[PDB]
């Protein structure tokens, strides 16, 4: 028993998000060698940032925000939404993440690009754990919508409005989980707890970025504006 | 500031 | 859906009573507040001494949460090191006056943003503290909900250097369930109260990261933490 | 490691 709207709105979210997963050329992976790998990643990041914004514009409500809050919400949730997408494309038998249509990367490939274990491991711990919860399309879609409308992001001008926008997505997730598995009531909490983990991941990601500042690696100006100190 | 987001938002 | 089980009702009263207790033993003396480069360092000492008092109360209360000491001593360390700053921020919110925007740390002494600033703290930390304290008051938790939320925050399998995540996540369940049943009963018409409360755990986690940066920014400024705090927050 | 903390936990 989801309302007629909820069921539809959820289909439109999943549609939107699929259309974004399907809707490009990057610096091919090496076979200097270290730097070509790093660049390769920063270009994957640039591409996902683009899908994420493309998705956001289609999340109902999002464009009711002023432009600066749109900016503020996306600046904060970008890396967090990324890690969700990574987690979602993690193959457990192979232990590799598959990125566009074909590409596969191991906990070691990440090491070759220049990332550090302090950041690399927790990403895989999170991908593993995200697999235990076993989310379907609808849940990832709502969870992402919920992450976007976080009234507590730095520099948000209309916190009240953002929370009111988040509210319906929380309701829909709550019901959905009460029906898909009326068995486990703790499934809803446990999903929200992942949002908590994402904040810590975002923080670890920033350290990873600061790290590269010394290890003579830097990101394109466009990503730099989103993630630098 | 945040030209990547501003550009992507204006795009279209 | 109209009434708590006696096991849950009991669990809640023990936490509430434990918290009340640890806060009384907290009543039973720090560097005074300066009414100068020494004054600058003294205000900081003042804050750090209030912080030491808080940590002690927090450890004391965590020891009284059922199941906490049944954990590996090492995981006890791990959970507290992560927890302490978040639980402090919850208790700071609990002392926040929304009308004049100050926090009462003792009895009749009130601290404002400028007071925090005159103790060497930076606005990028200060404002997020007041912001969160403000948001918390909108939520208006009672004794039972505060006590449960803190129990739940302590038992986060999420934390760094936790050796037995599964034990930790197993302890947290009954407290999560109790909070869930408690809010449905006391506030049946607000279906989102439980979710909003968990959402606060998300905020606290960012706030923890902001505090670390404050701690780091104090190093580059010649201000070091006293032994207990250092033990907890330095790297 | 974590000496003063290890104390607080041990009291009583
Ligand atoms: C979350 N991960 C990640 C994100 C950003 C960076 C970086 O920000 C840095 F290494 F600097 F931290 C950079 F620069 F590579 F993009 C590095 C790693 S990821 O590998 O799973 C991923 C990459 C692309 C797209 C989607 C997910
Ligand atoms: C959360 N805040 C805080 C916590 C820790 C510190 C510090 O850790 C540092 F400034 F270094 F960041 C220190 F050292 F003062 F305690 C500074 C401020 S508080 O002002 O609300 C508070 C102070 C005292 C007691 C309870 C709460
Ligand atoms: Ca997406
Ligand atoms: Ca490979
Ligand atoms: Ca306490
Ligand atoms: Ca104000
Ligand atoms: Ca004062
Ligand atoms: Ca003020
Ligand atoms: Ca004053």
């Amino acid at each position: 028993q989801l309302t007629a709207a909820q069921e539809l709105m959820i289909q439109q979210l999943v549609a939107a998000q699929l259309q974004c997963n399907k809707r490009p050329k990057v610096t091919p992976w090496p076979l200097d060698a270290r730097q070509q790998r790093f660049a390769h990643f920063t270009e994957l990041a640039i591409i996902s940032v683009q899908e994420i914004v493309d998705f956001a514009k289609q999340v109902p409500g999002f464009l009711q925000l002023g432009r600066e809050d749109q900016i503020a919400l996306l600046k904060a949730s970008t890396i967090e939404i990324m890690l969700l997408e990574t987690a979602r494309r993690y193959n457990h038998e192979t232990e590799c993440i598959t990125f566009l249509k074909d590409f596969t990367y191991s906990k070691d490939d990440f090491h070759r690009a220049g990332l550090q274990v302090e950041f690399i491991n927790p990403i895989f711990e999170f991908s593993r754990a995200m697999r235990r919860l076993g989310l379907d399309d609808a849940e990832y879609a709502l969870l992402i919508a919920i992450n976007i409308f976080s009234a507590d992001r730095p520099n948000v001008q209309e916190p009240g409005r953002v929370e009111a926008l988040q509210q319906p997505y929380v309701e829909a997730l709550l019901s959905y989980t009460r029906i898909k598995r009326p068995q486990d009531q703790l499934r809803f909490p446990r999903m929200l707890m992942k949002l908590v983990s994402l904040r810590t991941l975002s923080s670890v990601h920033s350290e990873q970025v600061f790290a590269l500042r010394l290890q003579d690696k830097k990101l394109p100006p466009l990503l730099s504006e989103i993630w630098d100190v | 500031d945040h030209q990547l987001l501003r550009y992507l938002l204006d795009k279209d």
